[PDB]
């Protein structure tokens, strides 16, 4: 298994035409507010791929 | 920030999550089976252990996502194939002593032990032993000794092993918020939430019942068929009015009776329709014979195999060089890989066993095109059925004469076809009563229908009324027979046995009649259509993200399981059987036991 290729999978909107992020912060699914740590609806950002 | 977007983006993150886990586990499973060593095995056990780990891991988080909220059918079918519970919801104690019953149970019917007495050696295992001597002999004695010790030593020894399992299934059963164990076996075919097409869980017994109901004549002119042709092997034994015997159904349980086509032969003068001598008089091996079965299933609209199936499958046994099952296993890895461990012989029941595993996989491929939670057929009888339609479609005279393997002069007398519809006859509806009464006992012991005793007494008398088979011997309330057989004692289900024959027949009739095609169906060949396949890879694309019912009306027209299209299937072989049984007694009768 590979895992030095990664992806950005979760997102809070849609990105413009030639855009790109550096910035890899959780994602929040839900209304509980996400201090820097995962729980029910906090997420990692980058996935990897195999 | 709804219930629906939270539950979408768990389901995106277990599917992401999962695929490499599985994917692991198959390949750790793969090498096992392909080389067995000491670091394979252990391989397999700590990938085994660390998904079962992720699965009970992933399993709180999902039961927190509400189910009366959620107006997808798609995502809620996820959610409960995800969220279930199973061996979960019980206590700790319960659930070791529960797993230590299951292990002692699987590993005293895997061993085995003859033990013949005043004899202190030849007590074998379950390797070639009292298999062909139940099979292939025509002895009484040593047949009926054989199904006495195989009842009495591996029987009433598991009798409250077998008791305390089915109180802890029950009891897991009840704690689910679920009915008995019975009910939670049913609920495999349940679909809700669907307007029009939602399937009752209690219906399935209605429909099986009446489906069995129009089975019993067709079953009944098998049965005499059989008996008056037995009568003539064993005088003094089987009487025309009695039932058969249990060690002289040519088998250990009575479920298949592939073992007496040659003693039922109508015409014993007459040759078969096997081409094994055909292809070793030329340059064939199992190569050739996956590349016509390809050739077979592109024919109708399938689409080729993958770039790693011809340089990953292990089509030829390497032999005392390492160790390799050869069990035909469709293997789905799910990332686009499909391999099949296969020691694909020369003969003719590996030429079908082929074309079965090339069906599996291409539905496999069909359905990969889903979640993971998905990524599997409709039921559990769905996904061998669409390999065996093609297995049974590529036995045929017409398509082995077609590929070069029968001569083209070879006339098709009906003495060849009436034995061949025997053939099937007896290899597939010999097993649909046994099935059947097996199913119901089952349910009967899990709702609470039966009581703790009395068990054997109904078991042998619906094995009389229902089946035509009487025991030998006597049996008391102490001994336990139907834990004798595989799927009792590991936890495996027999519906699905039932449900794949009633639906082969359906799929055969429905891809004849797509193909434009007269005649009788046991000689209709699925090939050269293409609106017939379109239709099959339409259907096969479902799996588990709409219902089986919608399936079986895009592929067939119907929303129920019928039996009409075996009706239509065995008339040649049911009319040819009326006329036999003309002068003889149809039918059985009770109140014959041999005692």
């Amino acid at each position: 298994g590979n895992y030095n290729y990664l992806y950005r999978l979760f997102r809070k909107s849609n990105l413009k035409p030639f855009e790109r992020d550096i910035s890899t912060e959780i994602y929040q699914a839900g209304s509980t507010p996400c201090n820097g740590v995962e729980g029910f609806n906090c997420y990692f950002p980058l996935q990897s791929y195999g | 920030s709804t219930i629906e977007e939270q539950a979408k983006t768990f389901l995106d993150k277990f599917n992401h999550e999962a695929e490499d886990l599985f994917y692991q586990s198959s390949l750790a499973s793969w090498n096992y089976n392909t080389n067995i060593t000491e670091e394979n095995v252990q391989n397999m056990n700590n990938a085994g252990d660390k998904w079962s780990a992720f699965l009970k891991e992933q399993s709180t988080l999902a039961q927190m996502y509400p189910l009366q909220e959620i107006q997808n059918l798609t995502v809620k079918l996820q959610l409960q194939a995800l969220q279930q519970n199973g061996s979960s919801v019980l206590s700790e104690d319960k659930s070791k002593r529960l797993n230590t019953i299951l292990n002692t149970m699987s590993t005293i019917y895997s061993t085995g032990k003859v033990c013949n007495p005043d004899n202190p050696q030849e007590c074998l295992l379950l390797e070639p032993g009292l298999n062909e001597i139940m099979a292939n002999s025509l002895d009484y004695n040593e047949r009926l000794w054989a199904w006495e010790s195989w009842r009495s030593e591996v029987g009433k020894q598991l009798r409250p092993l077998y008791e305390e399992y089915v109180v802890l299934k029950n009891e897991m059963a009840r704690a689910n918020h679920y009915e008995d164990y019975g009910d939670y076996w049913r609920g495999d075919y349940e679909v809700n939430g669907v307007d029009g097409y939602d399937y009752s869980r209690g219906q399935l017994i209605e429909d099986v019942e009446h489906t069995f109901e129009e089975i019993k004549p067709l079953y009944e002119h098998l049965h005499a068929y059989v008996r008056a042709k037995l009568m003539n092997a064993y005088p003094s034994y089987i009487s025309p009015i009695g039932c058969l015997p249990a060690h002289l159904l040519g088998d250990m349980w009575g479920r298949f009776w592939t073992n007496l086509y040659s003693l039922t032969v109508p015409f014993g003068q007459k040759p078969n329709i096997d081409v094994t001598d055909a292809m070793v008089d030329q340059a064939w091996d199992a190569q050739r014979i996956f590349k016509e079965a390809e050739k077979f299933f592109v024919s109708v609209g399938l689409p080729n195999m993958t770039q790693g199936f011809w340089e990953n499958s292990m089509l030829t046994d390497p032999g005392n060089v390492q160790k390799a099952v050869c069990h035909p296993t469709a293997w789905d890895l799910g990332k686009g890989d499909f391999r099949i461990l296969m020691c694909t012989k020369v003969t003719m029941d590996d030429f079908l066993t082929a074309h079965h595993e090339m069906g599996h996989i291409q539905y496999d491929m069909a359905y990969a095109a889903q979640p993971f939670l998905l990524r599997n057929g409709a039921n559990e009888g769905f996904h061998e059925a669409v390999g065996e339609i093609m297995s049974l479609s590529a036995a045929t005279p017409k398509h082995l004469k077609s590929i070069g393997l029968l001569s083209p002069d070879f006339q098709e007398d009906n003495e060849t076809e009436i034995n061949f519809l025997l053939k099937q006859a007896l290899t597939i509806v010999g097993t649909l009563p046994f099935t059947y009464m097996l199913e119901k006992w089952r349910w009967m012991v899990f709702k609470g229908e039966i009581p703790k005793d009395q068990w054997m007494k109904k078991w042998w008398e619906m094995k009389r009324e229902i089946v035509g088979v009487v025991e030998p011997v006597p049996h008391d309330e102490t001994y336990c027979d139907p834990a004798s057989l595989f799927h009792v004692s590991n936890d495996y289900s027999f519906i699905r046995y039932y449900t794949r024959t009633l639906y082969q027949f359906q799929f055969q009739e429905a891809l004849c009649q797509a193909a434009k095609h007269e005649g009788p169906l046991h000689k209709c060949d699925i090939s050269n259509s293409t609106e017939a396949g379109q239709k099959l890879f339409n259907m096969l694309r479902l799996g588990k993200s709409e219902p089986w019912t919608l399936a079986l009306e895009n592929v067939v027209g119907a929303k129920n399981m019928n039996v009409r299209p075996l009706l239509n299937y065995f008339e040649p072989l049911f009319t040819w059987l009326k006329d036999q049984n003309k002068n003889s007694f149809v039918g059985w009768s009770t109140d014959w036991s041999p005692y």
